[PDB]
């Protein structure tokens, strides 16, 4: 049970890191979406970086957390940048997709699939 | 009421000792006193002592009978043969 | 015999001396040392060791591998250990090329070595982008090769070949946008390796 | 051998057509169906049995190396000719 | 009609003679708007205001595990006992012996090959039947 | 249902969707969103057109390879409309004009090809018939266009009994001569988006209820004209056409209740707040709803 | 050889008897309603079902599930095995106890009322695996098949 | 410097894998029968990992079979079953193991094709 970190030794120095993430993604969302003349809200931007961040939240391993704020740090460099394009910074939304069928009859009258 | 009683147990875990002694003992003259009820024993290695019982309309209570001596086994059948949830 | 390979027995010795030669300098960090049949000399070590032996193959005055040929990654899932880190160095001085090999998992860093070769900047980088590897103290690790905002690594061997998501035109939105694979004809996948045992001398005992 | 089923496309032969109901056979209104003509099974037939004088003679489909696998056909069985399994000519022993 | 899923067309329990329980794989999907068979019960007993207890096929697994726990040991064969108690309840009513010989359904091979209804449409067991015929 | 048309696949662009729609005006405003809909989920859609096959090009995109079909018609020829539909199961009926031509007039598009297309279609025995009217449409309309579509609709109702007859408001959108309208200059209106109606055709042609109905297809919200054109100088950052176009734009939109509407169809109706900024960002507070 | 079968005379869709009284596809949607219908509608006694060859665990007991529901136990099987004495209630009553890798270990097999080369050609092939290796001695009751 | 960490291994946040391809899939870990068509055992030597087959449909232009499953085709070679479990549970796949079948020693003789007594005597050669 003894491994090498990535940058932090215990959660608490995660927590942190994932803070200041959060922090920086926040702030961006409203020039992001001026710059790449999104036609979501600025509200609909902070709300679906809210919802990235919040499907992680069940994550206890420090290194598992290092390399998600690693990769969000990645992809907030991507948009500041303008290295993205439109297309890239909406794909987080999937506009053209339809909604899929959640309950069990309604999967059942479309398809074979779980 | 009732509609059909279960038995789980064991073949040689000392757990299910006490099951195994109420079928070679007490199941025979049970089946001849309740003759048109199912009463499904089902061995399986490893698997701890249970007493399901099933009422009208698909109500389903189980009772454990992990380490239960053979007297305890008869009073969780008396238990459930009067009851009608 | 004219349709067999020859050996090269001289090389064959030079090659295994260096390798006692290497592994006697830096027992901290060297576990194995073998020459193919084909006289490729490759040493396996610790990954802490990848700073300090890749120094002293390109500094020290009998190695000086001062050219990285190649530096890469191959993913082998059966392993604790998935990722083996590969590098090709060459020796101009004494016209000579070394294997040096490590290994790590999804969530162990490695060492950059662009403090010892400048080359293992965009290596390294393509590394991290098609295995996952996270390369420590590198001075600007991103994808170089996938699309941008690109998920998963493709080159690992659980990455499906044609991936999860592909692009076309949508006329609503008036861009390009991504959705779930589905193909008109699905790859087909062919079951090729014979019954039959074919190399006797790499038989595996069991 | 071609034929045209009862809504008048033709038949190929593979035996395939679209039937009265599908859809499908929209892709063909203001184009055509590309069938071939020369159906093999016809123009083999067409070709008269071979007549040997061994039990056992053998086929490469002329032209040499042009042709194909070369394989020796048994013609013991008086009721029925030997058939080549490449070519499909026949043979008899006379 | 509810149009099923066949055998080779779902992952399902099957216990042989000898009590052994064993589960076939999905080879193909069922053809059509067939559906697998517990699912089409599912989706019944929902419309129906009676929604039964579980909605995927381990869940459905664990339901067969309640009512008899070696239906889901698979592969492996759990030893009965009790013979003795079978023979005494088996002798608490007396019934009469038939005259009637014992006499097989299947008398000679024309009798096999036919036997469901996956058999009785295959044309290679027709084929298989009056080759034995004629 | 015949074989090739029982539904496969996950909705995509390869899936199987079962439906084969033949759509007529497809290479309009509104039929370039409902052929993109179509071939989203992976239909077969035949195109009749019109024009150079160069102005359908657009369309090609929107479909997996063999997905979308081209057709010639003409308008007044009924044998290119049997070609178009006899192998469909549903027929959406686009076609219309803004203006009236030397060759079309609003009785010829509203009036005459409806009512053949229609015909047509019921003598091929297409299931399914689904056709665009307008909210306003109105016998006793001061526009011409109005009262053709009136007429028009009543046609087609006679016609093909099981018609799904739509009725939309003005349609706010990309490409729409309602919001671009004002952009390149007492009366209440009710704009509907364009997604909102293709997304309400789309559920009309899988709904089995929405047959012989008649639907009203309005927006959330309903506006003061002079409210409306005052917020889209304000979105289009900018200082704040027939004779017949001006009767339809200063036609109140009707208060149908009594017929059934988007949310019928299981579609949210999109404010205009919401998509304004979508349509209006290439010319360069809200309006005060009643 | 008998896979064949599966591409034949398949049940592809749901359907139902229409006002003629002939079965007509319909969508999933109206054919369990219909179902459902009747099922509400009924109770106890008045609703049955009866298990095929072919049919999986899953689905029997889902089937015996939906019918509890109702308050009905009438779920039977077309094969038939006597519920005289302890019926059901012990596994042992309808098993093949020995196993089948048991017959190798037997010495004396008693065969009764059963043509094991049809009824399970692979039992019976190791039957006759026992009798060519281990010279075990069969003796039938019933017709004397080959 | 190393830290502790006692947490399960879970890379299923940082793999990129779709939510749908991880919960909803059932990946078989097994060791491939052998094809009976062919006495070679080589094929039988390594574990696998595939994962459930799902829907294939007809393309509506050539007939082709179609797929949505991105994993149709992925199939993963192991040492032990114990690498292939690590190696499923990390991933965050439920999975179902099936044992090794090794064909039993069987017993051999050449002579007994010649049996005086016995029914192993073979009629023809
Ligand atoms: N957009 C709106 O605000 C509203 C529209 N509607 C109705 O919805 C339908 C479509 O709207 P929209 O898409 O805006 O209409 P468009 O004018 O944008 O496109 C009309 C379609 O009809 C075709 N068409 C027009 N005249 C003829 C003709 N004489 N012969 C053959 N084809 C012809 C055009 O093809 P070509 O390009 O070849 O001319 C085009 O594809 C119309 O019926 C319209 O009246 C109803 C309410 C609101
Ligand atoms: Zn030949």
């Amino acid at each position: 049970t003894s491994v090498k970190p990535i940058f932090s030794r215990d959660m608490n120095e995660a927590k942190r890191r994932v803070r200041e993430l959060y922090r920086a993604w926040y702030r961006e969302v409203p020039n992001t979406v001026h710059l790449f003349q999104l036609d979501i809200s600025v509200k609909q931007g902070r709300d679906k970086v809210r919802e990235m961040f919040k499907k992680n939240a069940h994550i206890t391993d420090p290194r598992v957390v290092d390399l998600l704020v690693i990769k969000g740090k990645m992809e907030l460099e991507e948009t500041i940048k303008v290295w993205k394009q439109r297309t890239h910074v909406m794909r987080f939304f999937h506009e053209t997709e339809a909604p899929r069928p959640k309950d069990f009859l309604s999967k059942f009258y479309v398809g074979h699939d779980p | 009421g009732l509609r059909e009683i279960r038995i789980h147990l064991c073949q040689r875990s000392p757990g299910s000792q006490g099951v195994r002694d109420f079928i070679e003992k007490r199941y025979v003259e049970l089946k001849k006193a309740n003759p048109d009820l199912p009463i499904l024993i089902r061995e399986c290695s490893d698997v701890q002592p249970k007493l399901w019982a099933r009422y009208a309309f698909g109500q389903e209570k189980n009772v454990s009978l992990n380490n239960f001596s053979a007297d305890q086994v008869t009073r969780a059948l008396e238990n459930v043969l009067s009851s009608k949830a | 015999r004219p349709t067999v390979r020859p050996r090269n027995d001289v090389a064959h010795k030079q090659l295994s001396a260096f390798g006692e030669y290497v592994a006697e300098i830096l027992p901290k960090y060297v576990q194995q040392v073998q020459v193919s049949c084909f006289n490729e000399l490759e040493i396996c070590i610790h990954p802490d060791g990848v700073i300090p032996v890749l120094t002293f193959l390109r500094d020290h005055s009998n190695a000086q591998f001062k050219s990285l040929a190649d530096l890469t990654a191959v993913d082998i899932p059966t392993r604790q250990n998935r990722f083996e880190i590969v590098y090709n160095l060459l020796s101009l001085r004494f016209n000579s090329r070394i294997r040096v090999k490590t290994y790590t998992d999804e969530l162990t860093p490695i060492e950059s070595s662009v403090p010892v070769y400048k080359a293992a900047n965009w290596y390294e980088r393509e590394i991290w982008d098609m295995f996952g590897v996270f390369f420590a103290n590198h001075p600007d690790l991103r994808r170089i090769l996938t699309d941008y905002g690109f998920e998963g690594h493709p080159f690992r061997k659980d990455f499906p070949l044609s991936g999860y998501v592909e692009l076309r035109y949508d006329d609503e939105v008036k861009r390009v946008v991504a959705e779930p694979v589905e193909l008109a004809q699905e790859f087909r996948k062919f079951d090729l390796n014979s019954p039959w045992e074919a190399f006797p001398a790499y038989r595996q005992p069991p | 051998g071609v034929r045209t089923s009862p809504t008048g496309e033709k038949v190929t032969h593979t035996g395939q057509v679209y039937d009265d109901g599908d859809y499908r056979k929209v892709r063909f209104v203001g184009r055509q169906k590309e069938v071939n003509e020369n159906f093999a099974i016809d123009l083999i037939a067409e070709q008269p049995v071979s007549q040997v004088g061994s039990r056992v003679i053998s086929c490469d489909g002329g032209g040499g190396a042009l042709g194909h696998p070369r394989v020796y056909i048994n013609l013991d069985k008086e009721t029925k000719t030997g058939t080549c399994g490449y070519c499909g000519l026949q043979f008899r022993q006379q | 009609i509810l149009p099923g899923a066949a055998y080779t067309e779902k992952s399902a329990t099957y216990v042989n003679t000898e009590g052994r329980a064993q589960q076939t794989k999905v080879a193909v999907t069922p053809p059509g708007l067939a559906r697998e068979d517990w699912k089409i019960i599912r989706a019944l007993s929902e419309i129906a205001g009676m929604t039964l207890p579980y909605d995927t096929l381990d869940q459905v697994r664990n339901r067969l595990e309640e009512v008899s726990p070696n239906l889901v040991r698979y592969d492996d064969v759990e030893g009965a006992n009790y013979f003795q108690q079978a023979s005494e309840l088996s002798k608490l009513v007396n019934q009469q012996l038939l005259a009637d010989p014992l006499v097989p359904p299947q008398l000679t091979i024309k009798d096999f090959y036919m036997t469901d209804s996956i058999s009785r449409a295959s044309q290679t067991m027709a084929k298989c039947v009056k080759a034995v015929t004629e | 249902l015949h074989h090739a048309v029982i539904p496969h696949g996950k909705g995509g662009r390869s899936s199987v969707s079962g439906i084969v729609a033949t759509v007529f005006g497809a290479t309009g405003f509104l039929g370039r969103y409902v052929v993109n809909h179509l071939g989203r989920m992976g239909s077969q859609v035949i195109v009749p057109h019109r024009c150079e096959p160069y102005d359908t090009m657009h369309l090609r995109p929107m479909g997996d390879l063999g997905q979308i079909i081209f057709m010639d018609w003409n308008g007044r020829d009924k044998d290119s409309i049997r070609r178009a539909v006899e192998h469909s199961s549903v027929v959406i009926n686009l076609v219309g004009r803004e203006w009236e031509t030397q060759n079309f007039d609003f009785e010829d598009v509203f009036v005459k090809i409806p009512q053949a297309i229609a015909q047509v279609s019921k003598e091929a025995g297409v299931e399914k018939f689904i056709h665009i009217s307008h909210l306003n449409a109105d016998i006793k309309s001061s526009s011409k266009y109005l009262r053709s579509k009136a007429v028009g609709e009543k046609e087609v109702r006679e016609t093909f009994p099981e018609a799904t007859i739509i009725k939309p408001a003005e349609i706010f959108g990309r490409e729409d001569r309602f919001l671009n309208y004002f952009a390149n200059i007492k009366t209440v209106k009710q704009p509907v988006y364009i997604v909102d109606v293709t997304k309400g055709i789309i559920n009309a042609i899988k709904d089995p209820d929405a047959r012989g109905k008649t639907f009203a297809f309005v927006g959330p919200s309903r506006y003061l004209l002079f409210d409306l054109v005052q917020y889209v100088f304000a979105v289009a950052h900018r200082p704040f056409t027939t004779r017949d176009k001006v009767e339809r734009i200063h036609t109140t939109d009707k208060i149908l209740p009594h017929l059934p509407g988007l949310e019928d169809l299981g579609v949210e109706a999109t404010p205009l707040e919401l998509k304004a900024i979508e349509v209006l960002r290439r010319h360069r507070q809200p309006a005060k709803t009643i | 050889f008998a896979y064949d079968g599966l591409k034949r005379q398949r049940l592809t869709e749901p359907m139902v008897r229409n006002e003629k009284g002939l079965l007509t596809h319909t969508t999933w949607e109206d054919a369990l309603s219909r179902v459902a219908g009747m099922l509400q509608s009924f109770q106890g006694n008045d609703v049955a079902a009866i298990a095929g060859g072919l049919v999986d665990a899953e689905a029997l007991i889902a089937l015996k599930d939906l019918l509890n529901r109702v308050d009905s136990d009438t779920l039977c099987t077309e094969e038939v095995f006597p519920t005289a004495g302890a019926g059901t209630d012990l596994r042992s009553n309808y098993l093949l106890n020995t196993t089948i890798a048991g017959v190798e270990e037997a010495d004396v097999v008693l065969l009764v009322g059963t043509n094991p080369r049809f009824e399970a050609p692979l039992f019976n092939a190791r039957i006759r695996k026992s009798w060519l290796h281990n010279d075990l001695k069969v003796a039938l009751i019933g017709s004397p098949v080959d | 410097q190393l830290i502790t960490v006692d947490e399960k291994l879970d890379i299923t946040t940082i793999t990129g894998v779709p939510e749908e391809h991880i919960k909803t899939r059932k990946a078989r870990i097994f060791v491939p029968a052998r094809n009976n068509m062919q006495s070679g055992v080589n094929n039988t030597k390594k574990w696998k990992m595939e994962f459930d087959t799902r829907e294939r449909w007809e393309n509506p232009l050539m007939g082709w079979a179609s797929t949505a499953d991105p994993l149709s085709n992925l199939v993963l070679t192991f040492s032990t079953k114990e690498d292939a479990v690590a190696f499923a549970e990390k991933n965050g796949w439920s999975y179902d193991v099936e044992e090794r079948k090794v064909p039993k020693p069987k017993s051999k003789s050449y002579g007994a094709n010649f049996s005086w007594n016995k029914r192993t005597r073979v009629s023809t050669k």
